[PDB]
């Protein structure tokens, strides 16, 4: 399908950029994850990027690996993420979908296979945290055949090359990463990153989304102003899933403020 | 784009996550750099000789093979400075850190023998150290922990997962991954992404060099077989490398079998885990069949590691190396039986390979064979543990 690239041409006409939450699926639990992906819609999520739970995500600080600990108390497997994203497709058949995957979970019972039922229950992109451009082949070829846009990181350090294979490479959209090390609210990023945003932009690579970091709605609006396409933000997200995990209503509640402020920021 | 082939096969590859690949890229350039250098490999050759005591012996073990026609001898890096084989290749490492301008080291250790060794280095070369060790294997291998601190290093108590040197590692990358313009992960086996797992062999690679002039010279031949332990790979690699051209002679790396390979409980995924991918490199993994890496068990923290480097994926794939499993009991008993007949108390790690020597003897007693095991470290850190498992025995 076509969901990011109608995205950002809808976002454009309405000169504005995206917000787009991840979460851990079946964190706190199936049921409660899919009233929590529900209200990200609602309160104005552009897209999602969702987590399905690994044992080791070496990418991931401890607000998300707590977020994977969680859903495995629950019982939380692969298949049953698989079933979860075919009822969110279900409700929501225009939101675009990305997964945040390890290589493993993707290796596991072939590649092929992995994309081929990413397409069936209506995936759109698919990002692999510990697989760089140098081993990505089957990966991106796997993705491309089923339809899945294969997501590449731009990290700070990109040099030419590396912007050249990202742009040629890449669909749906340009992973701008804010800074070195892994996912977390308490370390924001440093560098300026118009210089590569603008490259990315001469190669015709996929709208960029920065992430890593983005915590405030100030940040979504700096990332605009950049020139990015939108920003992602997990552990921010994250963290008010975990302090609120006795009280499910004031935890909805938070999360739609919370989503509709970032949301808000993306507008100008 | 890289300088050497980072795959055995299909084993090994860079499976980091995009942000480390200049860290991964630099680390290379700078080891092809360095191996061309002769400063280098004298400074290396200086620290090795004259700081960790390299030649280590190569014991004649003749009261253990009493009665049968086995010649066995031990390799005896349980002498080097650190006391474990572990010393070797953190000395090149840390060289190499140096040359890249890095001030800091991150290391990971279960047996604490990485972390010591890595400590000791930084603390002569002038680096800021700090380990990461599972809060199990604290424990367990106390004696570490105390030797690592007293020479300036920071050590890390990791309580997540299994509390085990997989969790040790976890961290260890995770920092690297934030901190590599001035930290150098000098990972402590043969194992994680290209470059490390051709680094350290090479750095390893003189335990093999020295065992081969050295049987040559006492027995006018080559060994029948070379038998080590495997947890990530170093020391059995080391020992491995320069025999692997000399098709007569036998690799045998010894995985731990745990409680026995039925129970699960185990770190034997080279035998009976499944190829994967997981800290940086495609290779055999403990895994559930939903792709989850499992946790691995051995009484020995060195050994407690659910996947294994990919060079010897690769040697076994093609029958170059043959690769067998100790449980916990059977290395105790080679513990036990090194102690009282060759006074010698020798790392859990490094029992297991010996238990499998010693049933290769006792299996076929008349079989004429010459065996060389890499006793790749002393015991003194597990003296405690040994103690309360046999009074709990009422031994
Ligand atoms: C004497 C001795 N003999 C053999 C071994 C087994 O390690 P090998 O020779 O590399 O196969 C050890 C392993 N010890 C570790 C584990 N080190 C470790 C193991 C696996 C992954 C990362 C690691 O740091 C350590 O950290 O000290 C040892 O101390
Ligand atoms: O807001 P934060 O700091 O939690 O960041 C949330 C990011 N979640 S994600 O799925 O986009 C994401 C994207 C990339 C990751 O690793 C990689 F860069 F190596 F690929 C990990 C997570
Ligand atoms: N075989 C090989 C050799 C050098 C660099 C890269 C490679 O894949
Ligand atoms: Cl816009
Ligand atoms: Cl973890
Ligand atoms: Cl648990
Ligand atoms: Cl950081
Ligand atoms: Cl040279
Ligand atoms: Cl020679
Ligand atoms: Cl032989
Ligand atoms: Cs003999
Ligand atoms: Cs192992």
């Amino acid at each position: 399908m076509e969901r990011y690239e109608n995205l950002f041409a809808q976002l454009n006409d309405r000169r504005e950029g995206a917000f787009v939450p991840f979460v851990t699926l079946g964190d706190p639990g199936i049921e409660q994850s899919l009233k929590i992906i529900d209200t990200l819609i609602d309160a104005g999520a552009d897209a999602l990027e969702l987590g399905v739970p690994f044992s080791d995500p070496l990418a991931d600080g401890p607000t998300i690996q707590n977020a994977n600990l969680r859903a495995f108390a629950a019982g939380v497997t692969p298949a049953q993420c698989f079933e979860m994203l075919a009822l969110i497709r279900e409700k929501h058949p225009t939101i675009p979908i990305g997964l945040l995957m390890y290589a493993n979970l993707v290796f596991n019972n072939g590649i092929d296979a992995f994309y081929a039922r990413c397409e069936q229950v209506g995936v759109d992109s698919v990002l692999v945290a510990d697989v760089p451009v140098e081993e990505s082949a089957p990966f991106r070829q796997a993705a491309l055949r089923h339809n899945i846009a294969p997501i590449f990181i731009c990290p700070p350090n990109a040099d030419d090359d590396l912007l050249r294979q990202v742009a040629s490479y890449g669909r749906g959209y340009t992973y701008l990463l804010s800074r070195s090390g892994v996912t977390g609210a308490e370390n924001r990023g440093a560098l300026p990153l118009h210089h590569l945003i603008e490259k990315l932009k001469e190669y015709h690579a996929a709208p960029a989304l920065q992430g890593f970091g983005i915590s405030s709605p100030e940040q979504v609006s700096a990332a605009v102003r950049a020139g990015a396409a939108g920003a992602i933000s997990g552990s921010a997200i994250v963290k008010i899933i975990e302090k609120n995990l006795a009280s499910p209503k004031q935890m909805l509640a938070e999360l739609r403020s919370f989503v509709s402020a970032m949301k808000a920021a993306s507008r100008a | 784009t890289t300088l050497l082939n980072p795959y055995f096969g299909e084993f090994g590859g860079m499976y980091v996550p995009q942000i480390l690949m200049p860290a991964l890229n630099q680390l290379e350039e700078a080891f092809v750099s360095a191996q061309k250098d002769p400063e280098f490999q004298a400074q290396f050759a200086d620290l090795l000789k004259n700081y960790a005591g390299r030649p280590t012996a190569l014991t004649k073990c003749q009261n253990i093979t009493a009665g049968t026609r086995t010649t066995l001898y031990l390799k005896r890096e349980d002498l080097l400075h650190g006391g474990a084989h572990k010393t070797n290749q953190v000395l090149g490492q840390a060289l190499l850190a140096k040359r890249m301008g890095k001030s800091e080291i991150i290391a990971e250790t279960g047996a604490g023998a990485h972390g010591v060794a890595s400590a000791l280095a930084s603390a002569l070369l002038g680096l800021k150290c700090r380990i990461y060790m599972g809060a199990k294997d604290v424990e367990r291998q106390s004696p570490n922990v105390f030797r690592m601190r007293l020479m300036g290093a920071e050590v890390i108590p990791v309580h997540s997962g299994s509390a085990t040197l997989k969790d040790a590692c976890n961290e260890a990358l995770r920092d690297w991954s934030g901190s590599y313009e001035t930290a150098h992960y000098m990972l402590g086996t043969a194992a994680g992404p290209h470059p490390y797992p051709t680094i350290v062999r090479e750095f390893q690679r003189m335990i093999g060099e020295e065992t081969k002039a050295q049987i040559l010279d006492k027995e006018g031949r080559l060994p029948d077989a070379v038998i080590a332990c495997v947890g990530g790979g170093s020391n059995a690699i080391g020992m491995f490398a320069d025999f692997i051209n000399d098709t007569s002679v036998g690799l045998i790396g010894v995985e731990p079998g745990g409680h026995g390979i039925e129970t699960g409980e185990h770190g034997a995924p080279l035998k009976h885990g499944r190829v994967g991918i997981y800290f940086g490199m495609k290779a055999p993994m403990m895994q559930t069949a939903d792709g989850q890496i499992e946790e691995s068990y051995s009484i020995s923290a060195g050994l407690d590691f659910p996947s294994v480097g990919p060079q010897h994926a690769y040697l076994n794939s093609i029958g170059r190396a043959d690769y067998v499993s100790i449980t916990d009991d059977e290395a105790l008993e080679a513990f036990k039986t090194l102690c009282r007949h060759e006074g010698i108390i020798p790392a859990l790690e490094s029992s297991h390979a010996l238990a499998h020597a010693l049933k290769m003897m006792r299996e076929q007693p008349e079989k004429e064979q010459l065996l060389v095991v890499n006793l790749s470290g002393r015991g003194d850190k597990d003296i405690f543990t040994v103690h309360d498992i046999l009074k709990a025995r009422g031994e």
